[PDB]
């Protein structure tokens, strides 16, 4: 059924205003009054009339049906049944209609006399304890002394506290005509008790005059404590006065005559299996309030003795206080299981309150999830999408195209066709997928690259195909990981995804501006293998070495003809930068694989003539993006990915026991270390050295042996097969493996730390290292030793991931409001940036630190007086080179710390947007980017 | 995979879990990612017309089926619950343009 | 294993268990020096692990970490001793009270009571009226501005004191913030991201800025045709 | 009306140059908003044209069958389906300087 157009237009608003609620406002918003504490009838399960779930106040339980069943179906819409008083409408209205409770006596809200500071106490000037005696009906207070005088003739002042006996004595001493005077008569003696006294006293406050007296008292009082108290009261009164120009905010509204009742669906009475009902505490608190109010009304009607009436009024006050905020009471109302009841206030604060539970996170439609597999044949902006997932996600678009084609006239028939998986569905889905990217997300989303937009493609199977270059950004491997699929719907969302979240556009790391879509593993190994050089030897001559070629065309011809080796050292003529920076032809000594790699390199980057590893590849991609645009760099990445994969596949690079060459001298140096340890031990036995000295010497000998063995093993593996050993190619290229891991596979696992629980010092090192390696095999003892470190590492990671996440959350909370809103704030203040030196070593160059910033003043070359930098201009890479050439050591640049913007930070003080290597644009949420950039590495 | 399906009782959010044919959870960190991208419309669409805008989700589905312009997002049901609790606790909250 | 606790301690402005505390640097060398020290220390801790993050992110965070001042003398202003207030609010209050007069003795004046801050023009007019009435003149003293010193907060404390009441209620101490807002009649203009996420409006960042809702678009050919038709009709 | 038959907009998602897209406004977000509003207008126009064409080729069948076969209607629908998406057309218009935009608040 088509949903009815609810003519209640969505209230457009940009401002949220809060204030005290008048009784008149509560009556205006309320749809009725709740008399009976009963919720539902336990037999018929129907709501009791005038109850906390009554259908006359909150709305009918069943759609378009009245309580008594007289009116049914939509045809009686808007009609209120004359027999039961229930309007014939939708069930959804039971979420919006509000009820009210008419209290016999007024009561004070806990929020304004128990919260620190208490508003009523500061307005009236009474301490908290005296206010408590008033509220809980202990002592009368003189509202207006009039002509009444004390028993001994003492003058009675306003706000004076009287006991019951004193109040009766003063009433008796007065003439009877005084009681008949109007409340506005200055001579009348008025002295009440409780919240009624509180509202009567608040209504007589001249807020302007109260602020006057408080300011004057603060200015004139010599006592520091009295001055502080006067200022503190002045604070409350000035705030409440400033409330008045915005809206009607009257202090006596702090005492309510009426209590509202929230819509029942927000405090549901859910029936459980077996006839049991699950209820919220709010129903119990409201039921208690109605019971106590009704008992007070009945006792008033029968004229109960005043002590009992005051007790019942105090208990009504307690019920209202509990319903508002039970938890602040020491004697909070608890269940039979001693659990305190959840009040209305408890629904807001805490991790389980509305704010942090139902507003900051949600579950979404048009979403999906499956396992991810590698689609290496895909482009950088494409993802493979399984047929069932695409059919379910794109279901309404397919329905639209079915109705447009005339095959089906109704959505039901379209759904039937889609469920049968007919070929026409696939034909339509192929066109629907075009131009409509999806969003891929892997939890946890530590940085913004954790959500990226990809162009979907239909594939076979039930696994999502991911491009290999997005794995580093997603931190996703193919060992069982899953990713969520989110489908944007509107044109704004689709354009947003295509222009900001597309994977091809996200080449750069927002944290530092370095490329993040760098080839890895198979790609790096293949590129390294293709770009490595091989020299001719009598045993293994290299085909085509020394040949000269007119261009890459002849090199390709020779390679395809198998007349030259891939790793042969050759000479070719092609474009390369000269010393002046111009593009000229020259004969350069190179390698056939390097020529083939340069065939896909963009021209403006020159000629790349180095062996390709991950670091050099990242630098090359950065330079190419510096000289060209993003699409060209994406095409370059795709081409080099395909080339690396192909040349890794063709070489058949494997892992064999023959590549793990354990040095033949391993036994000899282990023996020499053992003799040195024996020398140390016999030196200790003769008393020449101490126990700690012997321990240190033994550790030194063993670690020196381990270092020597690591170096020897690395040298052997390196010189094996002229550097074409597969393990060495894996390690040197940076595809996988480290020096330590190769050491453990070939040399000795080395010294290990003890698991001892020494509270003072750290883990001691076992004097006997793990002599064996993984090729030789570890003994039982060595394996048991290594299990300690393995388990320790796993536990440390699993326990500190959450701490890193908490740090990220705190950073995001503190930095969310920083948004680039103005182009320039015009500050003359900046930060003086110099090259970072640590232990005489430059860790960060001056140009690298000032790259992307905006200059404060003009900077001139001290040797040539040339204008290097202009004030108000970004520092590009060319300016970085010019500064590095000139003898400049300190540069003043505009920084966010010195920005003078009214809201957020101006564009110039921020500098370059690291995600685009361009100047930051207005609207960027730089604070969230900063928080994510700081938080991701910690995890 | 889910386009539309059953919704919960109080929150009116789509259900969770494969057995209930529910959607995926889109929590705080991913919303931070959307904010970092500056994807205002995607975040608005997800927070309202895909999760808890009861009228908005139905109108969006009808518009997608019929090819009309997407209706403007309405108030999420979670914000309605928050406002109703704050009104029941005795604070006058009004939406001002 | 110790890098993350070190970063957490640095970002929280927590005194080390064996105390240079950032408060000492802020007191001695100034605010910019302590900002630079915090940035350098955090970046050094992140650098020791081989991770490269630009300094601008830490600078943006440290800017938010230094948005408040501690008042040393209230003067005649609304604020209170040792109170933490926004720098913008302090400057706004000091500018608002500047040049005004506080009534010491009202004399015979009926419109002014002792204790009101009045502008110099109002005080002059009231004294002129009293002089025409041959009554005792109002004696008023010059307004005294409040003084404050910059302070350094941790990230938690800085986040805990946001200007909007929806965000503050969402973070912590919901009861006190809601009470103060309801009494004060605070109006939330929805200027942050958390508030708009809670209410479900467009976030005020990126595409969703308020300036972009006022943009009217159309086909350039259609606009040119409309302009040509208007020009033809004008002749 | 736009010549949808000879449009140069890419059919599928493509890696666009951000610098060219935001050159005219200096802000990629403003350009995206303008492009999306123009895309909504283009989608409305395309829907109107397709509805008119389908009404021209609509055949009145009184059969109660749930599935209908109208080859000409299917062909017209396929031709409209193979066209670039409205947002792609809006991007192409924005790149060619065929979109007129004005900020009412800035001109007030
Ligand atoms: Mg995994
Ligand atoms: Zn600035």
């Amino acid at each position: 059924m088509a949903r009815i157009k609810d003519n209640n237009a969505p209230k457009r608003f940009n401002k949220i205003s809060i204030g005290l609620a008048s009784p008149e406002s509560i009556l205006a918003e309320s749809r009725g009054e709740v008399l009976k504490p009963e919720t539902i009838n336990y037999r018929t399960h129907k709501p009791e009339r005038d109850g906390l779930f009554c259908e006359r106040i909150f709305g009918p339980v069943k759609d378009y049906e009245c309580a008594c069943g007289k009116y049914k179906r939509i045809r009686y819409r808007g009609i209120v049944c004359d027999r039961c008083g229930v309007e014939v409408t939708e069930k959804k209205v039971r979420r919006d209609r509000v009820g009210h409770i008419n209290l016999v006596v007024p009561v004070a809200h806990i929020w304004y006399f128990r919260s620190l500071p208490n508003k009523i106490g500061y307005l009236l000037g009474l301490p908290s304890k005296k206010l408590d005696m008033i509220i809980y009906y202990e002592r009368y207070v003189v509202i207006q002394p009039g002509i009444a005088k004390g028993p001994e003739g003492e003058e009675i002042h306003k706000l004076d506290f009287l006991t019951e006996e004193e109040y009766l004595n003063i009433l008796e001493s007065l003439p009877s005509e005084n009681q008949y005077l109007e409340e506005n008569d200055p001579n009348k003696f008025i002295a009440k008790m409780g919240a009624e006294c509180l509202i009567d006293l608040l209504a007589r406050i001249d807020l302007e005059q109260l602020s006057y007296e408080l300011r004057h008292k603060a200015n004139t009082e010599t006592s520091k404590q009295r001055k502080t108290e006067a200022l503190k009261r002045l604070q409350v009164v000035e705030a409440l006065r400033e409330s008045q120009d915005n809206r009607e905010n009257n202090p006596e509204w702090m005492i309510m005559k009426v209590i509202p009742v929230i819509p029942p669906e927000l405090r549901p009475l859910v029936p459980l299996d077996g006839g049991r009902f699950a209820t919220s505490d709010l129903n119990d608190l409201y039921r208690r309030v109605i019971i106590r109010n009704n008992r007070l009304k009945r006792l008033m009607e029968i004229k109960a003795p005043e002590v009992i009436l005051r007790n019942e009024k105090r208990m009504l006050q307690e019920a209202v206080d509990s319903l508002f905020d039970n938890t602040r009471k020491a004697s909070a109302v608890k269940t039979e299981s001693n659990r305190p009841l959840k009040s209305l206030s408890d629904s807001l604060k805490g991790k389980q309150g509305r704010f942090r539970q139902n507003l900051l996170g949600k579950r979404v439609d048009y979403s999906a999830r499956s396992v991810i597999v590698v689609g290496p044949e895909m482009k950088l902006y494409e993802c493979g999408l399984p047929k069932d997932m695409a059919a379910e996600l794109y279901k309404p678009f397919i329905i639209r195209k079915l109705i447009e084609r005339g095959i089906v006239k109704t959505v039901k028939s379209a759904k039937k066709i889609i469920d049968k998986k007919e070929p026409v569905v696939w034909d339509i889905l192929e066109n629907v997928l075009k131009g409509h990217p999806v969003l891929l997300n892997r939890a946890p989303t530590l940085h913004r690259l954790g959500i990226q937009a990809f162009q979907p493609k239909l594939i076979e199977g039930k696994a999502i195909r991911l491009h290999p270059l997005a794995c580093t950004a997603f931190n996703a491997d193919f060992d069982g990981d899953q990713m969520a699929v989110h489908l944007p719907l509107g044109p704004e969302a689709i354009l947003e995804a295509q222009l900001l979240m597309l994977a091809s556009q996200n080449i750069l790391n927002p944290a530092n501006g370095s490329p993040i879509t760098v080839p890895s593993q198979d790609m790096v190994l293949g590129l390294y293998y293709m770009t490595k050089e091989k020299r001719s030897t009598p045993e293994e001559p290299v085909i085509g070495e020394g040949l000269t070629f007119y261009s890459s065309e002849e090199v390709e011809i020779a390679f395809n003809e198998r007349k030259v080796a891939l790793n042969a050292i050759i000479k070719v003529r092609t474009k390369d930068f000269n010393e002046a920076g111009e593009l000229v032809n020259k004969i350069i000594e190179t390698t056939v694989g390097r020529v083939l790699f340069n065939t896909v390199v963009p021209e403006q980057a020159g000629y790349i003539n180095t062996v390709l590893n991950k670091k050099s590849l990242r630098n090359i991609i950065g330079d190419i993006l510096a000289v060209t645009d993003v699409p060209t760099t994406a095409d370059f990445l795709d081409k080099i990915k395909t080339m690396g994969y192909e040349f890794a596949f063709k070489g058949g690079l494997s892992f064999s026991l023959g590549d793990i060459i354990i040095p033949k001298e391993k036994h000899e140096m282990i023996a020499e270390a053992n003799e040195q340890v024996d020398g140390i031990m016999m030196n200790y036995n003769m008393g020449l050295i101490t126990f700690n000295e012997r321990y240190n010497q033994v550790i030194d000998v063993w670690t020196s042996t381990n270092a020597m063995l690591t170096e020897l093993a690395m040298k052997r593996i390196r010189e094996d097969k002229q550097g074409f050993n597969s393990v060495y190619m894996m390690l040197d290229s940076g595809a996988r493996g480290s020096k330590e891991q190769i050491r453990q596979l070939t040399g000795m696992r080395g010294l290990m730390a003890k698991p001892k629980k020494s509270t003072a010092g750290g883990g001691e090192i076992i004097e006997n290292p793990i002599l064996s390696n993984f090729k030789e095999g570890l003994s039982i003892l060595e394996y048991f030793i290594s299990t300690h470190g393995a388990r320790k590492g796993l536990a440390d990671t699993a326990l500190k991931t959450a701490d890193a996440g908490y740090l990220t959350r705190r950073l995001v909370d503190v930095s969310q409001d920083v948004i680039i809103n103005t182009e320039d704030c015009g500050t003359l203040r900046g930060i003086e940036v110099e090259a970072l030196k640590k232990n005489e070593e430059v860790v960060e160059t001056l140009g690298e630190r000032i790259l992307g910033r905006v200059s404060l003043h003009d900077v001139y070359n001290p040797l040539t007086e040339e204008l290097i930098l202009k004030a108000g201009q970004e520092i590009s890479e060319a300016d970085v080179k010019k500064v590095e050439a000139a003898p400049i050591e300190k540069v003043e640049v505009r920084s966010p710390l010195t920005c003078e913007a009214a809201q957020g930070i101006c564009a110039k003080c921020y500098g370059r947007n690291l995600a685009t290597n361009k100047m930051v644009q207005r609207g960027e949420a730089v604070g969230v980017v900063a928080a994510q950039s700081i938080g991701e590495p910690g995890t | 995979a889910r386009s539309i399906g059953p919704y919960s009782l109080i929150t009116q959010q789509p259900l969770g879990g494969k057995a209930q044919f529910g959607g995926q959870r889109f929590g705080e960190m991913e919303v931070w990612a959307l904010e970092a991208y500056g994807a205002s419309a995607t975040l608005r669409e997800i927070l309202t017309v895909k999760s808890d805008d009861v009228i908005g989700r139905a109108k969006t589905y009808e518009s997608i089926v019929k090819g009309e312009t997407m209706p403007e997002p309405g108030l999420p049901e979670s914000f309605n619950v928050l406002m109703h609790e704050l009104k029941g606790l005795g604070l006058d909250i009004r939406l001002e343009e | 294993t110790g890098g993350l606790p070190r970063v957490t301690e640095l970002f929280e402005a927590r005194n080390p268990s064996n105390p240079i505390t950032p408060e000492d640097i802020l007191a001695i060398k100034g605010p910019s020096a302590v900002q630079q020290y915090l940035v350098n220390e955090v970046q050094e801790v992140y650098r020791l692990q081989g991770v490269k993050i630009n300094d601008k992110h830490f600078e943006v965070v440290v800017r938010q970490m230094m948005r408040k001042v501690q008042i040393q003398d209230s003067g005649d202003t609304t604020f209170l001793e040792n109170q933490l207030v926004h720098k913008d609010d302090f400057i706004n209050e000091n500018d608002e009270i500047f040049g005004k007069k506080v009534v010491e003795d009202a004399g015979d004046s009926e419109r002014l009571k002792p204790g009101q801050i009045v502008t110099a023009r109002q005080l002059r007019d009231e004294n002129s009226i009293l002089r025409r009435e041959d009554k005792t003149l109002v004696t008023a003293r010059d307004a005294v501005a409040a003084t404050a010193t910059p302070i350094l907060q941790g990230i938690t404390r800085a986040s805990l004191q946001t200007k909007s009441f929806i965000s503050a209620a969402s973070f912590q101490e919901t009861t006190k913030v809601l009470n103060e807002a309801a009494v004060n009649g605070k109006v939330d203009t929805l200027e942050g991201l958390k508030e708009n996420v809670i209410v479900g409006h467009k976030i005020p960042a990126g595409t969703g800025m308020r300036d972009y809702d006022s943009i009217i678009v159309g086909s350039k050919e259609e606009y040119d045709e409309i302009m040509a038709r208007k020009e033809e009709f004008k002749f | 009306m736009q010549d949808l038959k000879n449009t140069k907009a890419p059919v599928s998602t493509a890696t666009l140059n951000r610098n060219e897209f935001d050159s005219k406004t200096g802000n990629i977000y403003e350009a995206i908003s303008i492009a999306s509003k123009r895309a909504v207008q283009i989608n409305s126009d395309i829907k109107k044209e397709l509805l008119e064409k389908l009404e021209e080729f609509a055949t009145y069948s009184d059969s109660l069958e749930e599935v209908f076969e109208n080859k000409e209607q299917i062909e017209v629908s396929k031709f409209y389906e193979k066209l670039p998406k409205p947002h792609a057309l809006a991007v192409q218009e924005w790149l060619e300087d065929k979109i007129y935009y004005r900020n009412t608040e800035k001109d007030a």
